[PDB]
This record gives C-alpha cells, structure tokens and sequence, in this order.
C-alpha cells in the first residue's frame, strides 16, 4: 500500500502486511527514542570514506 | 593451517565429543581434531551433559484453572500452560478445544 | 554474538528465533519482512554434510522474543511453517554461494511494540549504504565466546545481544580467507590493531545484518550472517550473504503465485 510517501516493492495480497510501515520500530522510531549505540551507525555515515 | 577446516556456518548443531565435551556443530569438531586432537571423534548428537532443563514456563504460575484440550489429548489447566508445552513438553502441540479432552 | 552488549527492549521487532522441535533446542535466527514471510539462511535447514534436511513438521519459529530461553508469555508468539523455500543454486558443497531461504507462517502473525517487519534494500537504498567503512548491526541468541565454554564464564547469551560492525573492502575480503568468496556475500568486522571487536558466533546464523537510512530513517536487512572461520579471530572476518543481489528470487518466490 502506498502510505503517506513508502515505496512498497511487494504485493500486499501475496506478501502480507508490513512494508509499507516497515523498519520504523514502535518502541524507538515511532516515539523519537534513539537506543545505546544507535549513533555508531550514523557517525560512520562520514569518517567510512 | 590456510583458513579451510575452521570455516564453518554459525549453526547450532550441537554434538558430543568423544574427549567428552560439547561442540557447537560437526564443524568445528573437526577443526579441534585439525589443531591438535586427530583422535577427536564424535560419539552421539547432542551436548554430552543435558543443559540445565529449567523453568520455561515460569510464567504461567498462579493462572485461574480454566483447562482447554491440546491437539496431543493432554488436558492443560490453562492456555498459558499450553502455549508453553509447545517448545518444550509437547513440541508444537495446538488446542483442540476448550475443557477437558473428551474420553 | 562474540564481543557484544545485551539488546534492549524492541531494539529489533523482526529478530525471528528459529527453534528445533526435538530435541527444544536453538537452531538459528531469522528476520520477518511481513506478517506471513520469514527469511532465513538456507544452511539452517538444508546442509548435507551433517545428514541434514529439515522439513516444516522439524521446526519451529519464535518471535518478540528477548530472553532466549524463558516462554515470554506477554509477548511472545510461536508459529508452525507452511513451506520452506530454499535458493535453487544454494552451493552447500563449495561455499556456501547463496546461502538463502525464504519460510511461510503457516498463519499470519500480529505485529506489535515487539513484533515488525524489517525493510529489504532496493536498488537506490543498496548504492548509498554499502560502503566500506560505514556500519551495521548483528543481533543473535548464538554463542559469546568461541570453544563452547572458552575462557571467561557461561557461552550462551540470556537475553538477545548485538554488535555494531563495518562493512570491509572486497580485496580485504578475498584477502582473508582461502574460499571462493563471491559476489552474493559481503563480509564485516574490525581490523586488528583498529581496537575494537565483535563477530557473529554459532548459534547467529541467519540474524539480520541491518542499517539504518537516513533517507528515510529505516531499518534494511543487508544480508543475513552465513558463514566463518572461528568467531572474533585476528585478521578473519564474518560473512553475509548479500540479500540485495538476491532479492529478484524472493521476489520470484513470493510473486509468483502465493496465494
């Protein structure tokens, strides 16, 4: 289903339910919330190359 | 040595050692007996000593009776009880109905 | 996982415990990617060399999980497989070359504040993250330490762990080991000498490589942890399988007429 802005790859009837919302944890992303070592990810997002 | 005998997948496949001990998979039972232990072999599938058999299911404690039937006719006082069955006493088990199994 | 940090509460909705029915016992990890499919790595079902081939009535899957062993009533939800799908040219004999298996939830499952499906990469999302350098994350209930029960305490993890690791250059890669490497797997860790540590350990198999877009601020599913030689070794790294370049089978798979 193509919500507000995802780009579903699957089809919804074959796949199931979830692309479209997917990778946006409920307990982190959803409320804003960053965990312990999330940064990590981010900070190398520069120092990689 | 070259890198080739301890490659291996990090699978669980846990096997018994004939120097008695547990080896997480075939794998690298082997790649012991390439570093030192030739005469290394195994002697059964699964660890040497069974694990610390504990208390899955410690959750269910204090749930009102209220038995359902599980699809293995084993009366379980409650669906947590059942639930729980299912990786550990009946693996997989199911209800089958609400109440006591019919016999 | 070697080297690692216990996880916290729903730091990953998709992290699928794959557990073996007889003797109850864990087998690997897996990933949701919607409420019915769940990804895999093919050799947890399907390797000869230890006269193994698992069926659906073998196994079963666990999900919203965080202690490995306690049945996490509250949350935690079990499911019967309907079909196990392994890649076609899954080259159990050489390599390991596309170590990948798709599994179908005999029943959908209900997503949660623990239970969500991560994104698979597209084409554009593969191009900006998989870089040398930059990094990703590996979550597993498999061993801490390498030589079951090795040095410090205990091997096994209670409760899920993760490590956050980089992405190496492929020479470095091929330069490591004395297998085939090939173009359907990447490989991750640290550098001796670069200080930190981290690996995938027996037990990881098949357990989400993710990153993070910041395009979008999701999480994708890179690869899956495949294959190694010992855990947390000097001058070794951990391989994956790059889920990107097999991505048009899942499609396949799942598009061409599920259900």
């Amino acid at each position: 289903t193509s919500e507000d802005h995802f780009q579903p790859f699957f089809n919804e009837k074959t796949f199931g339910a979830g692309e479209a919302d997917c990778g946006l944890r409920p307990l982190f992303e959803k409320k804003q919330v960053q965990d312990q070592t999330e940064k990590e990810l981010f900070e190398s997002y520069i120092e990689g190359r | 040595e070259g890198g080739e005998p301890c490659a291996c997948p990090h699978a669980l496949h846990r096997v018994c050692g004939s120097d008695g001990e547990t080896y997480s998979n075939p794998c690298t039972l082997n790649c012991a007996k390439f570093n030192g232990k030739p005469e290394l072999v195994k002697v059964h599938d699964g660890p040497c000593e069974p694990d610390e058999d504990e208390d899955v299911c410690q959750e269910c404690d204090g749930d009102e009776y209220k038995p359902v039937c599980g699809s293995d006719d084993i009366t379980y006082d409650n669906n947590c009880r059942l639930e729980c069955a299912s990786i550990s006493s009946s693996p997989g088990v199911e209800l089958k109905h609400e109440g006591p199994c019919r016999t | 996982i070697v080297e690692g940090q216990d996880a916290e509460v729903g730091l990953s909705p998709w992290q699928v415990m794959l557990f073996r029915k007889s003797p109850q016992e864990l087998l690997c990890g897996a990933s949701l990617i919607s409420d019915r499919w769940v990804l895999t790595a093919a050799h947890c079902l399907l390797y000869p060399p230890w006269d193994k081939n698992f069926t659906v009535d073998d196994l079963l899957v666990r999900i919203g999980k965080h202690s490995r062993t306690r049945y996490e009533r509250k949350v935690e939800k079990i499911s019967m497989l309907d079909k196990i799908y392994i890649h076609p040219r899954y080259n159990w004999k050489e390599n390991l070359d596309r170590d990948i298996a798709l599994l179908k939830l005999k029943r959908p499952i209900e997503l949660s504040d623990y239970i969500h499906p991560v994104c698979l990469p597209d084409k554009q999302t593969a191009a900006k993250l998989l870089h040398a350098g930059f990094k990703g994350r590996v979550t597993g209930w498999g061993n801490r330490r390498e030589t079951w029960t090795t040095s410090v305490a205990e091997v096994q993890p209670s409760v899920l762990q993760v490590v956050n690791l980089p992405l190496v250059e492929r020479p470095v890669c091929k330069a490591s080991t004395r297998i085939r490497i090939t173009d359907n797997m990447f490989c991750a860790g640290y550098k001796p000498g670069e200080g930190k540590r981290g690996d995938a350990c027996e037990g990881d198999s098949g357990g989400p490589f993710v990153m993070k877009s910041p395009y979008n601020n999701r999480w994708y599913q890179m690869g899956i942890v495949s294959w190694g030689e010992g855990c947390d070794r000097d001058g070794k790294y951990g391989f994956y399988t790059h889920v990107f370049r097999l991505k048009k089978w899942i499609q396949k798979v799942i598009d061409r007429l599920g259900s």
